[PDB]
């Protein structure tokens, strides 16, 4: 009884992030200068979990040493948790099935694809499902979304869908995303004949945090052909391609939930954790003894950092420790790992700075990814959508073009380390 | 005109009982005149427009009913409202709710309400009002709870339909209406609706009332688009298409032609709203199945009879009979509805059943959950259940259960 | 009845201390009388269900309504217009106010057009008196509150410096028009929008100016103390002004000018010259307006989202009263400006003002 399990499937995202998945893998790349899994695990802990499984197919190495020395690994951690490995490029619905081929499910558990930030205290969202399921052993699923906008900044494509509820005991009986081009919402009305009141809202995020029941596994060994957990699983029990099993949505009100997918959430959900959405799992706390502290305006600095005179930080910045910034810079919006270092007359603005990161003087910097160690010489500019890797180095006087990725390995895209890097370059 | 204008005018319609067969048949007597509590269904939307604080309203019926109805007026009407009536010679009865107005459109001054002979209503009506006055839509429509049947589900194919009704709790506005006619194989919804008001809850187990209030433009276009012929059929749904289609972007310049809502400056429409209203007690409107039980909800009533012989021998109790009619021994009436000076036999047993005006049943009868039409008559020893006797129609000594006898034709 | 209503409203002079101030609201058209206008109704509608309903357009909806029934008036042929008038729309206000108390907007408006019917040129004709004084309304739309609104704004942005955090409260109609200005005009600054319970007001505030590009910040009253340190002048748009020099707003508009006088930052009051009043007040509670209690029960950050509290049964509890009054004075000694369309004024120099009208002989 004394168990609440909970398995998280990383890597199955690691493929949007791709031009920094070499060094380290995307559960391991920080946001606010704090790797995601921290932000994932701090949220199962909220939970009451107790027994943690994390599947691993890229650095599983480099994964399992962050997590055998991670805090979480002592006795004092409230879970156990046990790394394991399988094929690379993991489909959600493969995991489900060699986990039954295992036996490790004891009762109802949880699943996150990827790494999510958010604060909603599961510990009543599955008493709800505990509930309902006690009368009926058909209820496999829950599923737990956030209410918001239909524009929402955090509610992007793949978390853009469209769920059919029953107001009354709140029970998805039909779904679809939202791809541009279908035009329509297709309900078979065999469903009004059993239901009242029902709830088409297209206002949710689809924090796809779903809390699942023992069947689960069991029910992915056989049904083989589900592979995503919602594009066929949800569909299966929709059509009564599943033998008539019942599905819930525990729509949030209040506090957050996401998860990092996409450039374009690590850039929002970064904004919407500076911006204190998700207290108390915030840099003021520092978690993992870090020095942060919140100053007005929405800007975060660590201890032991030097800022020079005429250097000036504008809101939602944040700074970690040992770090330089030199004379006549200015700063903005922008996230900046620990041991960076900044030139002189510079300018910065929603840019992204891991650890031990330098940059030249009388630089522009915007809109841009900079992983850990990379060096910019002076008079360097680089505009949007800019995407660097680890080690690489650019030359004095150069410019970057707008979503011009690139790396340090010999791999698909453009990049080599050498200086300068674009119109000169080196290894071609 | 005291001082004051006039803020709507309201209409009422009185088709043919299309939906009420064994009922409805003869023109002696139409649909807007079978009883509903000893009183005829017109009774009580008039009597919801005179408490609303109407003077004056104008009715439809067709040219079959003109003369009957108005008797009933000079002579029956229990109101003191001055009553217009209407018989437009083109209601060549594929006409409809929309189709009616039409011809007479040039009553119309401001805006109007559109009842129906059937709108038995006891929702106040300050509650239909003020939420039209104080949202200033383009229409607004009531809508009920479905009508729950006390008597087990006899036989109910007829019955409205079924609706679905989309509703925007926040605005209250109507974004989805369609009955099970122009059905869907796979039943549809417009994603570019979603994209504003993107919750939109969707009740099943509600029915219309047949209770709008629309803005007095509304009629321009009435007389203009040829292609509306039942207002609750084909005018709502065109108003709700027009809420949120973009493309649908037909001449909305009925609108801003000087219809006069300022009145000169544009502070007012730019927009088409359309709003919707529910309640919890007493609102549907008959179409069959109902008569049995709306003249059975509607006995809140109190107590008497009046100028009605029950002689010794006899009982009746928690029933309405009307004037003259009576009762001779050794019979008994139950839970019944008796109209107008009926003449019930010896020893019969009129239960659960709806006896409407000038009928006589001769003697040693039984009568279990039937409705019988004015000016009927059935012999003696015959017994009917679940049986529905048509107008000025008689029938002797027979027996069945589950039949419409009629005179036959 | 109406003495016996007054014998109640005697007895309502008790341990209380808001025994006397009026609870009676009527929010239906149940029973309304027959000579009240159709166009009344949907404004009496529109007083007790509307909430961002500034004390400006409600005057102007007000007068542009008023036209409407002198327009429709039909005197009796046994008497001349101006005899036989103010009886008529006097059988409308009595109906206005059990509604929702008259503003001290509409009230100076009502004695004015009361005054202007009194003076009518009886040698005149119907059409004549009406056509007439339809103007006298629409010059008072002109001169005392649009123009007016349009010189505050062009005198209120003037005093707005590069580099200012602006402070406003709770949604003034007058107050966002002088910061969209301010946007438009160039100048350079950003605005901290302060907000309270029940009926959040400051959204909408929230909303305009952020649709107009400017730099907001949002907080609850429960911050003044934390927000006010960025904060360098403070714009307050008035409901009134009272005669001893006092600012008769919503509820927190008390609060705000007093914490920023403790951190040094100046209140000034953005209020027309209709709005002044003959009376004072020397406490927040002998004149006031109340707001339903039920409002605060919905205890979420939410108002219509029907989410219950443990307050909702307080009608049924003793010893347990919720109430929520909807102005409060401020004194004189905390407001700094006066921004009537006859310049910056010092509150204090109200009452002649208001006996500057009194010109008219």
């Amino acid at each position: 009884k004394h168990a609440l399990q909970a398995i998280v499937l990383s890597d199955s995202y690691n493929y949007r992030f791709r031009p920094l998945t070499l060094d380290k893998p995307r559960c391991l790349l920080p946001l606010a200068n704090t790797p995601l899994i921290e932000y994932t695990f701090e949220f199962l802990a909220l939970a009451g979990v107790q027994e943690v499984y994390v599947f691993c197919c890229a650095h599983a190495g480099q994964i399992r040493e962050y997590i055998e020395k991670s805090k979480w690994n002592l006795p004092s951690s409230p879970f156990s948790v046990n790394t394991i490995v399988s094929r690379e490029s993991l489909s959600v619905g493969d995991a489900l099935r060699e986990l039954d081929s295992k036996q490790l499910i004891t009762s109802d558990f949880i699943l996150v694809s990827g790494d999510v930030v958010s604060n909603v205290p599961l510990n009543e969202v599955l008493k709800e499902h505990r509930k309902r399921r006690e009368d009926d052993k058909n209820a496999i699923m829950t599923m737990v979304v956030r209410e918001a906008s239909p524009f929402h900044r955090t509610r992007a494509r793949t978390e853009s869908s469209v769920f059919v509820i029953d107001k009354k005991t709140s029970q998805c009986v039909h779904y679809q995303a939202n791809e541009r081009g279908k035009h329509y919402v297709s309900m078979d009305p065999e469903i009004f004949n059993e239901h009242e009141e029902l709830e088409v809202r297209n206002d949710l995020i689809d924090c796809q945090i779903d809390i699942c029941s023992n069947d689960v596994p069991a029910l992915f060994t056989e049904n083989f052909d589900y592979q995503d957990i919602r594009k066929d699983f949800v569909y299966g029990v929709l059509t009564s391609d599943l033998l008539g099993k019942k599905i819930h949505c525990h729509v949030a009100k209040e506090n957050y939930a996401a998860r990092v997918r996409s450039l374009q959430t690590y850039d929002a959900i970064s904004k919407d954790v500076l911006s204190r959405w998700v207290y108390p799992f915030v840099p003021d706390s520092n978690l993992l003894n870090q020095t942060f502290s919140y100053q007005r305006h929405q800007i975060y600095k660590e201890e032991d950092v030097v800022l020079a005179r005429s250097c000036i930080i504008k809101a939602r910045t944040l700074i970690g420790a040992y770090t330089k910034v030199g004379d006549a810079s200015v700063v903005a919006n922008t996230i900046i790992g620990r041991n960076c270092t900044i030139g002189s007359n510079c300018s910065i603005d929603s840019a992204f700075l891991w650890e031990d990161v330098v940059i030249g003087d009388n630089c522009r910097i915007g809109k841009a990814i900079l992983a850990n160690s990379v060096k910019i010489g002076n008079n360097c500019s680089i505009e949007d959508g800019a995407i660097v890797a680890a080690g690489v180095v650019i030359g004095d006087n150069t410019i970057i073009e707008k979503n011009k990725r690139l790396t340090t390995f010999e791999s698909h895209s453009q990049g080599t380390l050498n200086d300068p890097s674009l119109v000169g370059i080196g290894g071609r | 005109l005291q001082s004051i204008p006039i803020e709507f005018q309201a209409v009422v319609f009185a088709g043919f009982g299309n939906s009420l067969y064994p009922l409805t048949g003869s023109d002696a007597l139409p649909k807007a005149l079978l009883p509903i509590g000893n009183k005829p269904m017109l009774h009580y939307p008039l009597y919801w427009l005179e408490a609303a604080g109407f003077t004056s309203a104008i009715l439809i019926c067709m040219e079959e009913a003109e003369a009957h109805i108005n008797a009933w007026l000079r002579s029956g009407y229990e109101g003191h409202m001055r009553i217009h009536v209407e018989a437009p010679t083109i209601l060549d009865d594929s006409k409809s709710s929309a189709d009616a107005l039409r011809a007479v459109s040039h009553l119309i001054k401001n805006d109007f309400v559109c009842l129906s002979c059937d709108s038995i209503v006891g929702l106040p009506p300050y509650t239909v009002l003020d939420k039209f006055r104080l949202d200033n839509p383009s229409a607004l429509a009531v809508y009920s709870p479905v009508l729950k049947y006390e008597h087990i589900t006899s036989q109910s194919k007829e019955i409205d339909a079924k609706q679905l009704i989309g509703i925007e709790e926040k605005t209250s506005r109507l974004l989805y209406a369609k009955s099970s006619a122009d059905v869907g194989s796979d039943f549809t919804f417009r994603m570019s609706l979603l994209w504003k008001h993107p919750r939109v809850t969707l009740n099943t187990n509600l029915s219309d009332a047949h209770i709008f209030v629309f803005k007095h433009w509304v009629i321009d276009l009435i007389r203009e688009k040829e292609s509306i012929s039942s207002i609750r059929g084909d005018l709502i749904p065109y108003l709700v298409k027009c809420q949120y289609q973009k493309s649908f972007t037909v001449r909305e310049n009925i609108q801003r032609f000087l219809s006069s809502p300022s009145s000169q400056e544009i502070k007012i429409n730019a927009l088409i709203a359309k709003d919707g209203i529910i309640c919890s007690r007493a609102n549907n409107l008959p179409n069959y199945f109902e008569l049995n039980k709306c003249i059975a909800k509607l006995t809140p009533e109190q107590r008497l009879v009046d100028v009605t012989v029950s002689e010794r021998a006899l009982v009746g109790a928690d029933c309405m009979v009307n004037e003259g009619t009576t009762i001779k021994d050794n019979s008994n009436i139950k839970k019944s509805i008796i109209g107008k000076n009926c003449v019930i036999g010896k020893g019969v047993v009129v239960s659960n059943s709806i006896l409407m005006d000038n009928i006589v049943v001769e003697d040693g009868v039984r009568l279990e959950s039937c409705i019988v039409a004015s000016g009927a008559q059935i012999g003696a020893k015959s017994k009917l259940r679940e049986c529905e006797i048509g107008v000025d129609h008689r029938v002797e000594a027979g027996r069945i259960a589950r039949g419409e006898r009629l005179v036959d034709m | 009845d109406a003495n016996l209503q007054e014998k109640k409203i005697f007895e309502e002079k008790q341990v209380s201390i808001f025994s006397h101030l009026d609870w009676r609201r009527r929010r239906t058209t149940e029973n309304i009388p027959k000579d009240i206008h159709p166009a009344v109704i949907r404004l009496g509608l529109k007083l007790a269900n509307y909430k961002i309903f500034g004390s400006n357009q409600r005057c102007i909806d007000l007068l542009k309504t008023f036209k409407i029934v002198i327009q429709d008036y039909q005197t009796p042929y046994g008497t001349t217009l101006s005899r036989h008038l103010t009886t008529h729309i006097n059988s409308q206000i009595a109906y206005l106010v059990s509604t929702r108390p008259l503003s001290i907007s509409m009230g100076n408006a009502i004695r004015f057009l009361k005054l202007e019917i009194s003076v009518l040129d009886i040698d005149l004709t119907d059409d004549e008196g009406k056509e007439l004084l339809l103007e006298k309304i629409d010059s008072y739309i002109r001169d005392r509150i649009i123009i007016a609104g349009q010189v505050i704004v062009q005198a209120a942005t003037e005093k707005i410096q590069d580099g200012d955090v602006i402070l406003t409260y709770l949604h003034s109609s007058t107050v966002n028009d002088v910061l969209i200005h301010a946007k438009n005009v160039g100048k350079k600054f950003r605005v901290v929008v302060v907000d309270s319970r029940p009926e959040f007001e400051g959204r909408v505030c929230l909303k305009l100016l952020t649709e107009h590009g400017i730099e907001c910040t949002y907080v609850m009253i429960s911050a003044l103390s934390y927000i006010m340190q960025e904060v360098t002048k403070i714009f307050l748009g008035g409901h009134a002004m009272l005669s001893n020099g006092a600012l008769y707003s919503r509820a927190g508009t008390s609060l705000i000018s007093l914490l920023g006088h403790e951190s040094n930052v100046p209140v000034i009051a953005c209020c027309e010259s209709y709005k002044f009043t003959e009376r004072i007040q020397l406490d927040s509670l002998v004149y006031n307006e109340l707001a339903p209690g039920d409002q605060l029960v919905n205890m979420g950050v939410d108002d219509f989202e029907e989410k219950p509290g443990v307050l909702a049964n307080w009608k049924s509890v003793k010893n347990l009263k919720l109430l929520s009054l909807k102005y409060d004075v401020t004194p004189p000694r905390l407001i700094t400006v006066c921004v009537c369309e006859m310049g910056l004024l010092p509150s204090t120099s109200v009452p002649a003002i208001i006996n500057e009208f009194k010109q008219v002989y």
